[PDB]
């Protein structure tokens, strides 16, 4: 928690492979815990990201959950900033709906004084016609509610979400997302009981910047307890 | 756990008459009191009534008359009667159900209390 | 700055036809699409319709397919989406759903066959 | 996990494995601290650990709030004969002794890990700035009112402090709350959840108040025609219990007054079987020689007016208890051990009325202080439930665990109404004949 009080830097990294497409995005920015801000871009090397952005949003920030703004009277569920010095493993799978599978696992941890994280990413029985390989999703990207219960065998997190893209013909696009988070540390773990975190997030394009800027603003907040 | 569940929401024409109906399920001890809440869209949620063990009952001065709650102890389910009912009155229903005391043969408990999924009304 | 007003929202017994109609605020309804979202009590929300940003294109659910339409209008501001005839799979809230950034929810209009 | 409070016990406290399922589950639920706990048990339970094991696993100082000093000092010496480092801060202690103690607080990492302070010396304002440093620094990790029972107008004893105990808990939100009592009743309980602003989800550790080994029955004077030859019988069958096996074991039998204690014990040793009276009013010198005799296996039966044996056949109450909580101590020690035992109640509308009035008067007379209404309302209230109990139809053990708030037990063997409701329905509707 006494490394959270203030402004925190934060670094990703994910190396993604879909359908044999191999891309690579390294994004960096700020997030204020108490605030529960977070405001990253994320340049993709490659020139155009195989997949749409809001796709990857889930994979990119979502996997950084220690910045929500814990109500005081929850702060001890918030599992993510326990055991957070040492660092945790996030593997999440999520099924879009004809659209084919994201198998992802990343590694949250800390270096130096910077938040960093170690992504990887791959896709699985796509459809090329559907409406991510069509790149019909819209740019704007929705708010969102993630559960998460802890489970004591693994003495980890497991949570649930459904995510809803929007697209420009009219559709919505509805993924299920399965998730796992493992204490890295062997320190004791503050295990929670279940909660909702609120997610609001925006997206936005910088004009200066020719690569792909993926300006993300989002604020989260966590709630049912 | 205890798992509020909502029945009776009808479509009843201004003048009409309507029961919504709030059962708890699980194991209850008892439960402290049972409170009615209209969320109407774009609105902020007002309460309606409520019934506290002992069958003390409030209401709200929009509802006094109209509205009328009661509550059985032995089933525990709280009814809320609905006559003359207006064109003001549409909006979601749900139930509080604060002090829900549940405890088990061993004598682990909860003191929780749990919301109800919600039910649905209308008026021409 | 950007507000979402719902109406029109009535019972309707099978057979029947409803409008229920959406008017905006903080932004032409022209440059950016449109949505509506069905939600029954206690269960999970899902999309029923939806307008693209020029409004060319328009898609709806397999479950009301062909028997719901949706439209839009500059002049007034506002999106209508009408029923057609009515089953009793209707029975669910409306809501409105249209965001310039972030998310806006719709107060939306709640709707009910019975 | 469970490795580290095993350990935990077998090396601080000594104790090889858990009085009871229960109080593992508690101290488990505490050691978590996710929801703010709420533990019920009797004395001598283990309560005790449920707060003090989490405390010595815990990291930092947890601040114990006790009603008496004399429980602290007894509460300091008890854990330190076990080598555990505790502290106190209270003004007894010498201005050397404060100082240090103070100085230890004030030092990153204290070495006290659990500190006994008085509810008025943490609301004092020579301890205010030692809580402001402690909310700065996030030590304390529990929050531990004992005897939270205090805190409920309608329990026995009231302490005001604890209401002022309560906005401290909303201070120092961080830290969970456990409070402990030693029987509660479920308003005691909601008062209690509701006065020390406990975190709506709370964990309750009650303890099942029926007991299997036990079996419960109610009799009325006026259908009996020779109340004292039941008893006589009843007294002779627990106690004899097998032919060949004999004799084994002592009973007791609650007497309300000492006239009626006295007639009761003489009436029964004429009868065959030897008793003592072990009145109140009776000398120390007699009193302590009964007390031996009947803790000795020379005399059968004891009969009681104000208060143990390992092992108790029987246990008649005479007259009906003041209140159901004291009925249910006073019948707890029936049967203490795992050998089968009974009690009996000879209600009689009499001796209601008479003991209702006593109630009376007590109520008219603590009204006259003007203090402690609350508390009046409470004993009439229990002593209507107790009336009740005895004219209830139903499970005893049903009603009593209805009363104590205990869950409702599986009395499958050990209830009157299970092995013959149609004798209760009988035994009733005769009752209600002859009123
Ligand atoms: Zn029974």
């Amino acid at each position: 928690e006494e490394l959270f009080t203030g402004v925190v830097p934060i670094l990703v990294e994910l190396d993604g492979d879909v359908n044999g497409h191999k891309f690579s995005v390294r994004g960096e920015g700020e997030g204020d815990a108490t605030n529960g801000k977070l405001t990253l871009k994320f340049i993709c090397t490659t020139g155009k990201l195989p997949v749409p952005w809001p796709t990857l949003v889930t994979t990119l920030t979502y996997g950084v959950q220690c910045f929500s703004r814990y109500p005081d009277h929850m702060k001890r569920h918030d599992f993510f900033k326990s055991a957070m010095p040492e660092g945790y493993v996030q593997e999440r799978t999520i099924s879009f709906k004809d659209d084919g599978t994201y198998k992802t696992r990343a590694e949250v941890k800390f270096e130096g004084d910077t938040l960093v994280n170690r992504i990887e990413l791959k896709g699985i029985d796509f459809k090329e016609d559907g409406n991510i390989l069509g790149h019909k999703l819209e740019y704007n990207f929705n708010s969102h509610n993630v559960y998460i219960t802890a489970d004591k065998q693994k003495n980890g997190i497991k949570a649930n979400f459904k995510i809803r893209h929007n697209v420009e013909d009219g559709s919505v696009q509805l993924a299920d997302h399965y998730q796992q988070n493992t204490p890295i540390g062997d320190g004791p773990v503050l295990l929670p009981d279940n909660h909702y975190l609120s997610t609001q997030s925006v997206l936005s394009k910088d004009p200066n910047e020719k690569r792909d800027h993926m300006v993300l603003l989002e604020f989260v907040t966590a709630a049912g307890i | 756990q205890v798992q509020l569940v909502e029945n009776g929401g009808g479509c009843v024409k201004a003048g009409g008459s309507l029961r919504l109906s709030c059962a708890a399920s699980g194991s209850i001890f008892s439960i402290n009191r049972m409170t009615w809440y209209r969320q109407a869209p774009g609105k902020e949620r007002e309460w309606v009534a409520a019934i506290t063990s002992g069958g003390s009952t409030n209401y709200a001065d929009s509802v006094k008359g109209r509205f009328t709650i009661s509550r059985d102890n032995a089933e525990n389910t709280v009814y809320l009667q609905m006559n003359s009912l207006k064109p003001e009155d549409t909006a979601v229903y749900y139930c509080e159900a604060y002090g829900t005391y549940t405890l088990a043969p061993t004598g682990e408990g909860e003191y929780d209390d749990y919301w109800g999924q919600g039910t649905q009304v209308m008026v021409s | 700055q950007v507000q979402l007003v719902e109406n029109g929202g009535a019972c309707v017994k099978p057979g029947g036809s409803l409008r229920l109609s959406c008017a905006a605020s903080g932004f032409p309804v022209n440059r950016y699409s449109m949505r509506w979202y069905r939600q029954a009590p206690g269960k999970e929300r899902e999309w029923v319709a939806g307008m693209s940003s020029a409004g060319d294109r328009s898609s709806y659910e397999d479950s009301v397919k062909g028997r719901f339409t949706i439209s839009r209008d500059d002049a007034r501001n506002t999106v209508y989406l009408q029923m057609n005839s009515l089953k009793p799979e209707d029975t669910a809230v409306y809501y409105c759903n249209v965001n310039v950034g972030f998310e806006y929810w719709g107060q939306g209009t709640q709707v009910m066959v019975s | 996990p469970e490795r580290r409070v095993r350990s935990t016990l077998k090396k601080v406290f000594g104790f090889d494995s858990f009085k009871t399922p229960l109080q593992e589950s508690a101290t488990m639920a505490v050691v978590k601290g996710n929801k703010d706990v709420f533990v019920c048990m009797p004395t001598g339970a283990g309560k005790s650990l449920c707060y003090q094991l989490p405390a010595l696993l815990a990291k930092g100082i947890t601040i114990v709030v006790s009603p008496l000093i004399a429980l602290i000092q007894d509460q300091v010496d008890h854990l330190l004969t076990l080598k555990v480092r505790v502290s106190s801060l209270n003004s007894k202690l010498s201005a050397q002794e404060r100082k240090e103690l103070l100085a230890d607080l004030e030092r990153e990492k204290p070495q006290t890990k659990i500190l006994y302070i008085t509810p008025e010396m943490a609301a004092s304002s020579s301890f205010q700035p030692t809580l402001n440093s402690l909310v700065s620094r996030h030590l304390l990790s529990y929050l531990v009112v004992d005897e939270a029972h205090c805190v409920s107008q309608w329990g026995h004893d009231f302490r005001p402090d604890y209401l002022r105990l309560g906005a401290l808990r909303s201070r120092l939100g961080h830290a969970p709350c456990v409070a402990l009592t030693a029987t509660a009743t479920p308003q005691v309980q909601e008062d209690v959840f509701a006065a020390l602003h406990l975190k709506k989800p709370v964990a309750i550790f009650k303890t099942p108040c029926f007991r299997a080994n036990l079996f419960y029955d109610v009799q009325f004077k006026e259908l009996i025609s020779d109340p004292y030859g039941n008893l006589k019988d009843f007294c002779l069958k627990a106690l004899g219990q097998e032919a060949d096996k004999g004799l084994s074991g002592c009973g007791i039998v609650y007497c309300r007054t000492r006239e009626a204690c006295e007639q009761l014990a003489i009436e029964l040793s004429c009868r065959g079987v030897n008793a003592k009276a072990y009145h109140a009013g009776l000398k120390a010198s007699e009193r302590t020689l009964v007390q031996n005799d009947w803790m000795e296996e020379k005399v059968p039966v004891i009969v009681a007016t104000i208060s143990d044996k390992a092992n108790v056949r029987f246990v008649a109450h005479w007259n009906i208890a003041k209140s159901m909580a004291g009925y249910y101590q006073e019948s707890g020690r029936a049967g203490r051990d795992g050998k089968p035992s009974w009690c009996r109640l000879y209600y009689s509308r009499n001796d209601r009325d008479q003991v209702s009035f006593l109630i009376r008067k007590e109520v008219a007379k603590l009204q006259e202080k003007r203090g402690n209404k609350a508390s009046d309302k409470a004993t009439i209230m229990a002593f209507d439930a107790l009336v009740t109990f005895c004219e209830e139809l139903g499970c005893r053990h049903a009603a009593i665990a209805k009363y104590f708030g205990d869950a409702l037990p599986a009395c499958a063997k050990g209830c009157d109404h299970c092995q013959n409701p149609t004798a209760v329905r009988r035994r009733l509707e005769a009752l209600e004949r002859s009123s």
